[PDB]
């Protein structure tokens, strides 16, 4: 099923009880620079991770960063309105309300 | 700002705006407070509040100087999202130490001094940490519930 | 690893640890350098492509010389995949050398059975191995040979095998020079087939 | 090129804890992964070797190495294949659905090759990895690659 895919001669292989057979020295380079691959892959599927773990880290040095501000300047307000003859009425009215 | 906070300061406009014209008089100012309550609102209460505007209060004049005083002004959603976040396994007010650290170290806004000044209206829960979301009420509108 | 436990004791000598395989076919390769070469002394050695006479062949080798030989007297070697491959018919790599090599590493670590295709064969020890051993015995019962390592009892426990699952009738070969000790195997071979089935 | 990409200068600003633009050869593994890099750290390793440069020693960094470093990093952004990051995984558990056992791949990635601690592991699968104790990549390789 497998050898379904590939841009690959389906003929320079063929298929037997116990293996398949395949003819030479391309699909024998192929593998070669595959084998590679590996050598790095663990390795390959280290980096991503190692990666992106750094990048989680900026956006804390960094999802933070916001709320702060939200927090911060909130406050602010409050600090400066709350002795505020308007902001007071308001308060006291603001039951009222439906 | 979002638009229901700009549709609650037109409503706050027209309460205060009892000539219905669209401006923000002075003779507005003081019978809105006779209103409230106020049968003693001195004409230089009036006098800085009209002094805080470069012309009269119509409702973009009043949208700017309270755009231009809350510059920092955070809705009770966005601050009690970022106290669930400080807070992320829910329903426990966070300690008073741990706000205080917090708002230090990453922050130049979350000093000390500036602290003692949180604790001090923001009361004990408030100013500790422990409660929440009292003090979103309060940032989004001021003075004892 | 994990599989080999029946053998256990044997397994060292039947198939190696998996990373010493890892170790052995994940390497440094270079292809268009890495050869095998004919050798006056020595049969065939190995070596490192130097130069290139148009026609003829410069090679290092390994112990250390350079011969300059034909180009037919220069053959390719398999990459580092093939290290000790149990069916040398697998490597993409049919040669002369590439087969005594290959029998040649897989005994100096102490690996006696190896296949060349539908051959099984056999390197006298000179010594005692726990091959023979009653483990391995049911170890290779009921295994094609492509669940178990080369070994004998593979052959033999096929044919059993296959006597019954096809309904003809076997045969084993075995044959060798007057020192290869196959009296040995044929005993063995007949030692087995009491065993497991009388 | 600039494209001169003044935002690298700028994130260096970001990384530099003394403010006199220079940033530890130490620190270079991690802010060539914060712009957009991943060079595995035995590379970043050896290409500072290479240059018989020595982060065993006190390290201190200009722009003007740090630059080049980072655009001899960026050609090796070719080796950053999906196919083979799911593959690898698909190939670790059996059966027809992406789900790694928790515990194979936490200590796969803390013990195999280059060592990821297992804080750095616990807050890679913290999300990911549900209370059945399965891991489906499919979605977690996915998450990965959205950093």
């Amino acid at each position: 099923k497998l050898l379904g895919g590939g841009d690959v001669d389906h003929t320079q292989y063929a298929f037997g009880h116990t293996k398949v057979f395949f003819k030479a020295g391309l699909l024998g380079l192929l593998e070669e620079m595959r084998d590679d691959k590996l050598a790095e892959i663990i390795t390959a599927t280290q980096a991503r991770c190692r990666g992106f773990l750094m990048r989680v880290e900026y956006r804390a040095m960094v999802e933070r960063r916001e709320s702060i501000f939200c927090i911060q300047y909130n406050v602010r307000s409050f600090m400066n309105v709350k002795h505020w003859p308007w902001m007071k009425l308001f308060f006291k009215i603001k039951p009222l309300l439906k | 700002f979002d638009e229901t906070e700009i549709e609650d300061f037109k409503e706050a406009f027209t309460v205060i705006d009892q000539n219905a014209d669209g401006i923000i008089d002075k003779d507005d100012l003081r019978e809105t407070f006779a209103a409230m309550g106020r049968l003693n609102v001195k004409n230089e209460e009036l006098d800085a509040m009209i002094k805080e505007a470069s012309g009269p209060i119509n409702f973009t004049v009043f949208l700017t100087m309270f755009g231009e005083k809350l510059k920092g002004a955070d809705p009770e959603d966005v601050i009690m999202g970022a106290f669930k976040v400080l807070d992320p396994d829910g329903k426990g007010s966070i300690k008073k130490s741990f706000l205080e650290e917090l708002l230090t170290t990453g922050g130049g806004r979350f000093t000390p001094e500036e602290i003692k000044n949180m604790w001090a209206a923001f009361p004990p829960d408030v100013a500790g940490n422990v409660d929440y979301k009292n003090i979103c009420y309060v940032i989004t509108h001021g003075e004892d519930a | 690893d994990a599989e080999m436990a029946a053998f256990g004791e044997a397994a060292p000598y039947l198939r190696k640890s998996e990373k010493e395989r890892i170790e052995a076919q994940n390497k440094p390769f270079d292809a268009k350098s890495s050869v095998f070469v004919v050798h006056p002394k020595q049969s065939f050695v190995k070596g490192t492509i130097q130069s290139k006479e148009g026609g003829k062949v410069t090679v290092k080798t390994e112990g250390g010389e350079t011969l300059t030989v034909k180009e037919d007297q220069v053959f390719s070697m398999n990459p580092p995949k093939y290290d000790k491959i149990e069916d040398m018919a697998m490597m993409t790599h049919l040669h002369e050398p590439a087969v005594l090599y290959n029998l040649k590493e897989r005994y100096a670590a102490w690996m006696i059975y190896t296949y060349s295709g539908l051959f099984c064969v056999t390197v006298n020890p000179y010594k005692w191995l726990p091959v023979y051993n009653p483990k391995v015995v049911l170890a290779y019962r009921g295994k094609k040979r492509q669940e178990a390592p080369p070994h004998i009892f593979s052959i033999s426990d096929n044919a059993y095998q296959f006597m019954l699952t096809d309904r003809e009738n076997q045969s084993i070969l075995i044959t060798g020079e007057s020192g290869a000790g196959k009296t040995v195997n044929t005993k063995r071979v007949i030692q087995y087939f009491a065993t497991i089935a009388a | 090129s600039k494209a001169a990409a003044d935002d690298f200068k700028e994130a260096f600003l970001l990384f530099d804890r003394t403010g006199d633009a220079k940033i530890t050869a130490s620190q270079v593994g991690d802010i060539a992964r914060a712009l957009g890099q991943n060079p595995t750290n035995a590379e970043i390793n050896k290409i500072l070797g290479n240059p018989s440069k020595e982060e065993m020693n006190a390290a201190a960094i200009t722009f003007e190495e740090f630059l080049p470093m980072l655009q001899a990093a960026a050609n090796n952004k070719d080796q950053g294949t999906f196919e083979d990051f799911v593959e690898g995984l698909r190939v670790f558990d059996k059966e027809g659905n992406g789900t790694v056992m928790g515990a194979e791949l936490r200590h796969v990635l803390a013990t195999l090759g280059e060592k990821m601690t297992e804080e750095e592991v616990e807050e890679l699968m913290k999300g990911q990895e549900d209370s059945n104790g399965c891991i489906n990549y499919e979605a977690f390789v996915k998450h990965i690659m959205s950093v």
